[PDB]
C-alpha cells in the first residue's frame, strides 16, 4: 500500500523540478533585475541567449519556461505510483488538463509582491515592469501575482506542494478519461496522504486541507482565464506563435 | 498530442 506514497512523491518532486521553494526563497531574500526595456535587452543578451517586439519576446520566454516545466511534470507524473500503469491516452489526458494548474501552483514559489525570478533564479523581473506591458500581454501577468500572493500566504513547503501537484494531475474528472475508476482511486490515495501530511506538517492550521481543496478550483479558473487570453493573443498578434507542445495542450480547452 | 505522447 501507501505508507510510502508521500515519500515517493516528495522524492520525485525534488528529483524532477529544477526549481523548488527552498531554492526560490533563498534566492529571493544576486539576481539581475529587469525593470525596464534596457535591462530586458541586457537580460536577453546575458541570460536568455539561446531563446521582434518586446512583449512578444517576453511571451516567448514565458512559454519556453512552460515547455520545460511540462517536460519535468511528465517525468514527475511517471514516478507517481499507479500512473505509468494507466492507459497512455489517459496519461496524455491527465497531463494535458493538469499541467497548467500545476505550473501556476509551482510558479507561486518564485513570486513575491514585487516580481518573480526568471532564468533559473539568475534573474528577477519586477511586477511593475510586467504591468507596463501593452495589453494583452500585461494581462496574463498580474492575475498570476494575485493568485500567488494568496497561495503563498498559506506558507506551504515543498513537501506539501509535491502532494498537491500530484493531486492536481491524478484528477478523475478530466474530460474524455478512458478509465475514471482507476484514476479516482489514485486520487483518493494521494488526497488521503495529503490530508494526513498537512495535519502533521502544519498542526495549528486547522483548515489548511479544505483551503487547499479550494486552491485547486481556483487554479482551474485561473487556467481557463489564462487559456482565454492566450487564444486572444494567438488570433490577433501576427508575431506571437505558440510552441507546438503548448498548442496541443491548449487545443479544445474552453 | 504527438509531443505529449512523445514525452510519455
Ligand atoms: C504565455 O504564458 C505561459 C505561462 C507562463 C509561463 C511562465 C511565466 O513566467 C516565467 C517568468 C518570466 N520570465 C520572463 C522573462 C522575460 C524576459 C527574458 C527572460 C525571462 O518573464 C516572466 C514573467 C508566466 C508569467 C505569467 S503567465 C506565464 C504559457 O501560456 O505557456
Amino acid at each position: 500500500d501507501l505508507k510510502s506514497l508521500a515519500k515517493r512523491i516528495y522524492e520525485a518532486y525534488l528529483k524532477n523540478f529544477n526549481m523548488n521553494k527552498v531554492k526560490a526563497r533563498v534566492i529571493l531574500s544576486p539576481p539581475f533585475v529587469i525593470h525596464d526595456m534596457e535591462t530586458l535587452c541586457m537580460a536577453e543578451k546575458t541570460l536568455v541567449a539561446k531563446l521582434k517586439e518586446a512583449e512578444v519576446r517576453i511571451f516567448h520566454c514565458c512559454q519556453c519556461t512552460s515547455v520545460e516545466t511540462v517536460t519535468e511534470l511528465t517525468e514527475f507524473a511517471k514516478a507517481i505510483p499507479g500512473f505509468a500503469n494507466l492507459d497512455l491516452n489517459d496519461q496524455v489526458t491527465l497531463l494535458k488538463y493538469g499541467v497548467y494548474e500545476a505550473i501556476f501552483a509551482m510558479l507561486s514559489s518564485v513570486m513575491n509582491k514585487d516580481g518573480m525570478l526568471v532564468a533559473y533564479g539568475n534573474g528577477f523581473i519586477t511586477r511593475e515592469f510586467l504591468k507596463s506591458l501593452r495589453k494583452p500581454f500585461c494581462d496574463i501577468m498580474e492575475p498570476k501575482f494575485d493568485f500567488a500572493m494568496k497561495f503563498n500566504a498559506l506558507e506551504l513547503d515543498d513537501s506539501d506542494i509535491s502532494l498537491f501537484v500530484a493531486a492536481i494531475i491524478c484528477c478523475g474528472d478530466r474530460p474524455g478519461l478512458l478509465n475514471v475508476g482507476h484514476i479516482e482511486k489514485m486520487q483518493e490515495g494521494i488526497v488521503h496522504v495529503l490530508r494526513l501530511h498537512l495535519q502533521s506538517n502544519h498542526p495549528d492550521d486547522i483548515f489548511l486541507f479544505p483551503k487547499l481543496l479550494q486552491k485547486m478550483a481556483d487554479l482551474r479558473q485561473l487556467v481557463t482565464e489564462h487559456a482565454q487570453l492566450v487564444q486572444i493573443i494567438k488570433k490577433t498578434e501576427s508575431d506571437a506563435a505558440l510552441h507546438p507542445l503548448l498548442q496541443e495542450i491548449y487545443r479544445d480547452m474552453y | 498530442h504527438q509531443l505529449l505522447r512523445y514525452l510519455l
